[PDB]
RNA sequence: UAAUUGCGAUAACGAACGAGACCUUAACCUGCUAAAUAGCCCGUAUUGCCUUGGCAGUACGCCGGCUUCUUAGAGGGACUAUCGGCUCAAGCCGAUGGAAGUUUGAGGCAAUAACAGGUCUGUGAUGCCCUUAGAUGUUCUGGGCCGCACGCGCGCUACACUGACAGAGCCAGCGAGUACUCCCUUGGCCGAGAGGCCCGGGUAAUCUUGUUAAACUCUGUCGUGCUGGGGAUAGAGCAUUGCAAUUAUUGCUCUUCAACGAGGAAUCCCUAGUAAGCGCAAGUCAUCAGCUUGCGUUGAUUACGUCCCUGCCCUUUGUACACACC
């Protein structure tokens, strides 16, 4: 039937759920186009998974993503992490892996973080983060 | 369509920074390689790396973000990489216009020339100093060179009509050659001179 | 139950050591692997002191101290003052 | 015999008894040929209280935080009103039950 | 008609009241803990 | 091809719709301009003269993106920090009358209507057609 | 100016 | 990574009591231990199986002082 | 220390015969060597940009820099 | 000054009152036979290269 | 080896505490069990653009399907599974599957013997003494605990262009809420502002709440002048809370516009989601946070050492010290 795959990406507190449906080469983010949803200087941090791979490999793929929670850079890190898994899951499931293996190896040699998440959270303590109160005379 | 027309010019060629290339790297000396990492190009400096877990993880790391990190100090400028990345990129744009060479072409020679080769060590002598005048490792040399350039820019731009956008830019071109009128050289010559005296 | 039995032994005239020892013996026949009684206060002197009686195994560290250990404490009034008692028993 | 779409709410402090309560209720209900809806998983309610450990204020200043966890575990059924009376029998201590006809 | 969250403290204080009263009254009779089972319109101790 | 609201940058679009609304030049003003504080947290009035028109237009942009919104929501959306002096800053909301009347006047222009069935104000059929027409007027203007 | 007491010698 | 006596006593007794039916593979030791032992913790179950499979590596290559499997 | 907020012919004449040789022209440069106020310098940037002698490299709301054509 | 380049071949513990100074065995990387002993302030790996202005001075131990 | 943690030699053998073991939590499980106070897809109805099949949207289904996201249970795997370079052994470092192997991270609990340490002002826990009807008991009115030539501590806003001001863009989490009297509060109207009036929802994954917070980003004004940085001090006017606001409880409007250019001898804290910057929730509360306990956004320079100062542990050694180098 219809060709589709579902992926999700996570960050510290930013969740980015993605729907990959066989389409015609259309990319839209959070409703907004790719021109808008990012800070102005970090919009570059969105195009690398596309430019490193080539636009010719996005012939019949459509992606719709909803992201929430966290901060601006958490959201952009969630979407950049979600795109790699969406494309590799669609190619692995629906087409020959001759593309998939070269996509995966070339992308991970450029950056390993596309497939694995970075675990970092905060630690509670009874004086603040890691520093205590001032002491009188040592 | 899906890509901007600006980046479409460079996407056909090999991957590089949009404004400037990473080819034609300096041939000037040795013993400073293997600690400056340029084999993997990066578009924007900003990156959430894992370089602060082991000892020498910072040796394999792009230089540009390290400069951005050292550029932000003195309490107020904590966490503002959005501001820092634009300022550093503009500084490379400013330095590009005074010299046809690549901004990284000038920047690498700037770092490689402003690194001290000797330093004085503190050995206790019951109130006196037995300064042995030890040498400096290359990694500490580049680490301190970055600090000198950043504190020089911050001190110069402090309480001055100039702005940090070109205030940072002017040291890189000044330090590219042996001008001797920069803050980094002011600290550098004093350190070798005191080591020379205290040998 | 032993805590009130010790209470009864202390209200009527009787040596504190003998009453506590009787408690220690009374624990053992039931099948407890260990027991411990702590008595504090003025041991016939102006200065106060404390005594400990212990038998069998003992745990101090883990969270099993909250459930595997049964503990109790009571206050007893005397003609001249107050004496404190603490009893712990571990049941297998 | 008119169906009323019953719903019963549960609350307790401990967690193990409620799970086997629902485990026995679902089997007690399926065999009578009643349309049963699954045991949805309600969020756990965590509550915290902070107070000073020391009772006098002398020495260093240190605090301790007590906490408490609650589970709800809602379940619903479609059946007449009289049938659920004999289906909610044999409950043990601790677990309280509240019935809502939801007519 | 009160919320469950406030109810769970009232029944805990109710259990504490039973324990404290039994310490102050039945200490001679070998008191060792109690347990309360609540049922609609009737309760057991 | 066809374009919509999503196809244009919000910052440049709002300037374009303010220029478009200049040409009609008919929105009632109760004289509140140049005297209101526009917000407790704020301290200076806006320099630009058509701040009332860019603000009324911006209110219509956000109501275009939300399904039901009221004065309280616009009250706290436009709030910011206030310098209370030597105390640390906090978050307080903007002025209420300016934001209430700037969108109360927007009803009679046939841009958005009441939502009394559940509350608030929503966008109307022919009201959206104006922003839709200006979407094509700006999109291919590039 | 001059302090005594505690541990000092010679 | 230093193991206390509790694991040590169990490892010697299991190794000497049941030598031949079990081999150098760790996967087998994990599922074998609980039928022939009463252990209240999964992590300790991993602890005993993990060391016992390392010990059989030295049993296969020569003898160890203090162990005499049947 | 104080600069001039108005531009007279005595300052006008330096511009149209000197701006052909500067590599960079900025607000800092004008307040530095032209001895003019910063607001007047920013005006000097904007009136002179439209006559068609200098080209934009990068534009921003806080600082702007211009070079030769 | 005829500044020369030298490379480190082995590190032998950390000396000094505060561990700032390090003791290494270096190789002249121009005459592979020659080898002397120097002191270094920063972290050192094998095959690292250092720049030496003067070699005649030798350090303790 | 983080450890009296072990390998082993042995006039010692076998045992009991502590560490560990243990418990909660962050991690992870494209399986099993399920889910309209949780979601997704599917089918429709259906607004606008472009017709186009299309795109941005909105509504319905209550056995249309799913659970992939989400939740919560049971058991999985974490044990280094496997592997490299050392060693007979105890043990340490790295890689691949894996998010991880630094004990994955951080906590709770945590030995014998002790201090003339703190508390009779927490307790209807308590000895002795004292006043007990001209009361040290209880209670009502008013004031005080905040009173100011001065030295000291824990903190907040600042000494500006790496800045201020004005418009626009726009991203969280932990929590809290209705009585025998109104508790968080949506929507509508009036009101510069603080506030006032009128319907309505929520004993709460349903409503407040998507808590669309701050930081931050774009476009403009100001231009190094203690100035548009900084807001101490004081006058006038308008409001809510409480029985009662003066030595104003607090808030709002206009005006007044101090000191303060990175701070002497000295001195505190800290190893990755860490320091610092910034805000939010809860507590005490009719109202007031510059306080504490937690929660989240953005997130760094240098080291992965040693016992030099100031301290801790084991052995040998010296003593005229045992209230023990005060
Ligand atoms: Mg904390
Ligand atoms: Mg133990
Ligand atoms: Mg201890
Ligand atoms: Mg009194
Ligand atoms: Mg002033
Ligand atoms: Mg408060
Ligand atoms: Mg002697």
């Amino acid at each position: 039937s219809v060709q589709a795959v579902q992926v999700f990406g996570k960050k510290k507190n930013a969740t980015a759920v993605a729907r990959c449906v066989q389409g015609k080469g259309l990319i839209k983010v959070n409703g907004k186009p790719l021109k808008l949803f990012a800070p102005e200087i970090l919009r570059a941090k969105l195009y690398e998974p596309i430019l490193i791979l080539g636009t010719d490999k996005f012939a019949d793929v459509d992606i719709r993503i909803r992201v929430a929670g966290g901060g601006h850079t958490s959201q952009v890190y969630a979407v950049r992490q979600a795109i790699a898994k969406s494309i590799v899951a669609y190619y692995a499931k629906y087409v020959d892996e001759h593309s998939k293996n070269l996509l995966k190896q070339e992308l991970i040699q450029f950056d390993r973080s596309l497939l694995v998440a970075d675990p970092r959270r905060c630690e509670p303590k009874k004086f603040g983060g890691r520093g205590a109160r001032a002491r009188f005379q040592k | 369509d899906v890509l901007p027309k600006e980046v479409l010019a460079e996407v056909g060629s090999v991957k590089l920074f949009n404004r400037w290339s990473y080819d034609d790297i300096e041939i000037r000396d040795i013993s400073l390689t293997d600690y400056i990492q340029i084999r993997a190009p990066v578009y924007i400096p900003h990156s959430a790396g894992r370089y602060a877990v082991k000892r020498f993880r910072k040796a394999n790391c792009p230089i540009i973000e390290r400069l951005t990190n050292s550029l932000m100090m003195h309490g107020r400028n904590n966490g503002k990489k959005l501001m820092a990345v634009r300022i550093v990129a503009h500084a490379f744009e400013i330095i590009h216009l005074m010299t046809d060479q690549n901004p990284i072409q000038v920047a690498v020679d700037a770092i490689v020339n402003c690194g001290p080769r000797e330093d004085s060590t503190r050995i206790g002598s019951a109130g006196t100093v037995r300064r042995q005048a030890v040498d400096v490792s290359p990694l500490r040399r580049v680490n301190q060179a970055i600090a000198l350039l950043t504190t020089g820019a911050r001190e110069a731009a402090f309480r001055n009509v100039k702005t940090i956008a070109e205030c940072l830019a002017e040291e890189l071109i000044n330090a590219a050659k042996g001008s001797s009128n920069s803050y980094a050289i002011k600290k550098k010559d004093e350190l070798e001179r005191v080591a020379k005296s205290n040998r | 139950a032993q805590c009130e039995s010790l209470r009864y032994k202390l209200l009527n005239g009787l040596a504190v050591r003998r009453a506590c020892y009787g408690v220690l013996r009374f624990i053992m026949e039931s099948g407890a692997k260990g027991c411990e009684v702590v008595v504090s206060g003025k041991l016939r002197a102006a200065r106060a002191k404390s005594m400990k009686f212990t038998d069998g195994f003992m745990i101090h560290s883990g969270q099993p101290a909250r459930e595997f250990i049964d503990t109790a404490t009571r206050h007893v009034l005397l003609r001249q003052g107050v004496l404190g008692i603490k009893v712990k028993i571990m049941r297998g | 015999p008119k169906v009323h779409k019953i719903r019963i709410t549960l609350t307790s402090r401990k967690v193990q008894s409620l799970e086997k309560v629902c485990q026995e209720l679902i089997e007690r209900a399926k065999n009578k040929d009643l349309r049963v809806k699954g045991p949805v998983r309600m969020p756990t309610k965590t509550l915290k209280i902070t107070t000073r450990k020391t009772p006098c204020g002398e020495g260093s200043k240190t605090w301790d935080a007590y906490e408490m966890r609650i589970h709800k575990r809602l379940i619903d059924l479609t059946a007449p009103t009289e049938i659920v009376k004999q289906i909610i029998i044999n409950i043990e201590a601790g677990v309280e039950v509240e019935v809502t006809i939801a007519a | 008609q009160i919320s469950k969250k406030r109810k769970f403290v009232a029944d805990g204080v109710f259990y504490a009241e039973l324990n404290e009263f039994f310490q102050r009254e039945l200490a001679e009779e070998g008191y060792s803990g109690v347990e309360v089972r609540v049922t609609p319109t009737v309760t057991d101790i | 091809g066809g374009v919509t609201v999503r196809d244009v940058d919000a910052h440049k679009f709002v300037a374009a719709y303010a220029a478009f609304l200049k040409r009609q030049g008919k929105l009632p003003v109760p004289g509140w301009v140049d005297t209101v504080k526009t917000g407790n947290a704020k301290e200076l009035p806006p320099q630009d003269i058509d701040w009332w028109y860019i603000r009324a237009a911006s209110v219509a942009r956000h109501v275009y993106l939300r399904k039901t919104v009221g004065v309280g929501r616009l009250r706290k959306v436009h709030g910011s920090a206030k310098n209370r002096g030597t105390r640390p800053s906090h978050h307080v909301d903007a002025s209420g009358s300016v934001d209430r009347k700037i969108m109360q006047a927007l009803e009679k222009i046939q841009v958005l209507e009441k939502d009394e069935e559940r509350g608030g104000r929503r966008i109307t059929q022919q009201g959206q057609r104006d922003l839709d027409r200006i979407a094509q007027t700006v999109a291919e203007a590039d | 100016r001059r302090g005594g007491f505690r541990g000092r010698g010679k | 990574r230093v193991r206390t006596k509790t694991v040590k006593k169990s490892a010697k007794v299991i190794i000497e009591k049941y030598y031949p039916r079990l081999t150098l593979d760790f996967e087998t030791n994990k599922r074998v231990c609980d039928e022939i032992a009463v252990i209240s913790s999964k992590r300790l179950r991993n602890k005993i199986a993990g060391y016992t499979t390392h010990l059989m590596k030295r049993i296969q290559r020569g003898p160890v002082r203090g162990i005499s499997f049947k | 220390a104080q600069h001039s907020v108005i531009l007279d012919k005595a300052t006008s004449d330096k511009l149209y015969k000197d701006v052909q040789s500067y590599r960079l022209v900025t607000v800092a440069t004008l307040v530095d060597r032209l001895k003019i106020n910063g607001a007047l310098a920013r005006k000097c940037l904007k009136d002179l940009e439209e006559k068609g002698l200098i080209r934009q490299v990068v534009g921003h709301s806080k600082m702007k820099i211009y070079t030769r054509a | 000054a005829p500044v020369k380049f030298v490379k480190v071949t082995r590190v032998l513990g950390r000396t000094g009152s505060r561990g700032g100074v390090t003791q290494v065995r270096v190789e002249f990387m121009d005459d592979t036979t020659r080898s002397i002993i120097r002191n270094v302030k920063g972290p050192v790996r094998e095959n690292d290269i250092l720049v030496l202005l003067e070699s005649e001075r030798e350090a303790r131990r």
